[PDB]
């Protein structure tokens, strides 16, 4: 049971403009051996289920891979996007995986 | 590629039991201990629990403990999710998973609707 | 030794090796932190 | 071979083709070292 709080309010941004959203993760998610954090990002539109945007907190999944690189030691995570497009107009979920009891974040809405 | 085609959503009655079957293509369940997840509308998505084909020993979230029991079929490329004491809050979208680093492939979506 | 090879095969001339009659230990792969992309298709990495 | 002073096996002429190879096994020799040798297959 880890309380995951994302950005509460929607961030109205112009097309092709940087966005600054972050969800704070408690319990300092870290694993022995591999230093990659076990927090995976998600991209969910309205109509189809979410898909992995970033896993291991830094790994570009194939398909529309415009950055999404995140720099975090476990206490904080970042999913800044340099330019937002039609496929970027969605809700992003950050979910913990190191702890066996896992819950997803509230969600952040971004629109052009 | 690999797709998860879960059973189409069906109407249910309060106090009854519902079985939801998720089908997979391109592989077999034997190497996949698929997760189950429900998405509450206009609310943060939440995780239901985990199962295994062999030695399932299912573990669920503390909120769904002793309420959502899920079984895994060894063959037929299917796994069954069972629910009980369904209420209005239980009306949510359900998805499948491939227990990767994240839930790689999710179901198309099932609205377990409880009404009269 | 495939992972520790000094000079890997070319991308077009990728080396194909059939391995059997042994025990495959994936625990060392999980322990190693050098790997950046460990995407698995059609099989769970845990159940390897 | 003159250097080895023995009949050293130059090459594998047993088969013309080796397509669809599936299995291979190697172990200590048993046909070498007057003495009867018995085998059941
Ligand atoms: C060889 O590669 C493996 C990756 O599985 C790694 O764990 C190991 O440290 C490597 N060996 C050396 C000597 O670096």
């Amino acid at each position: 049971d880890i309380v995951m709080t994302q950005s509460p309010s929607s961030l109205t941004v112009t097309a092709g403009e940087k966005v600054t959203m972050s969800c704070k993760s408690s319990q300092s998610l870290l694993n022995s051996g591999n230093q990659k954090n076990y927090l995976t990002w998600y991209q969910q539109k309205v109509g189809q289920p979410p898909k992995l945007l970033i896993y291991w907190a830094s790994t570009r999944d194939p398909g529309v891979p415009d950055r999404f690189t995140g720099s975090g030691f476990g206490t904080d995570f970042t999913l800044t996007i340099s330019s937002v497009q039609a496929e970027d107009l969605a809700v992003y979920y950050c979910q913990n995986d190191y702890s066996y009891p896992l819950t997803f974040g509230a969600g952040t809405k971004v629109e052009l | 590629e690999v797709q998860l085609k879960q059973s189409v959503a069906e109407l249910v009655r309060p106090g009854a039991s519902v079985k939801v079957s998720c089908t997979a293509s391109g592989f077999n369940i034997k190497n996949i201990y698929m997760h189950w997840v429900k998405q509450r509308p206009e609310q943060g998505l939440d995780w239901i629990g985990r199962i295994d084909p062999a030695n399932g020993n299912s573990r669920y979230a503390p909120k769904f403990q002793d309420k959502a029991t899920i079984t895994a079929d060894t063959s037929s490329n299917t796994a069954y999710l069972q629910l009980s004491s369904l209420t209005s809050e239980d009306t949510a979208i359900y998805y499948c998973a491939d227990e990767g680093w994240g839930f790689a492939n999710w179901g198309q979506g099932t609205l377990v609707t409880v009404s009269a | 030794e495939v992972f520790n090879a000094t000079r890997f095969a070319s991308v077009y001339a990728w080396n194909r090796k059939r391995i059997s009659n042994c025990v495959a230990d994936y625990s060392v792969l999980y322990n190693s932190a050098s790997f950046s992309t460990f995407k698995c298709y059609g099989v769970s990495p845990t159940k390897l | 071979h003159k250097n080895n002073k023995s009949w050293m096996e130059s090459e594998f002429r047993v088969y013309s083709s080796a397509n669809n190879c599936t299995f291979e096994y190697v172990s200590q020799p048993f046909l070498m070292d007057k003495n009867l040798r018995e085998f059941v297959f």
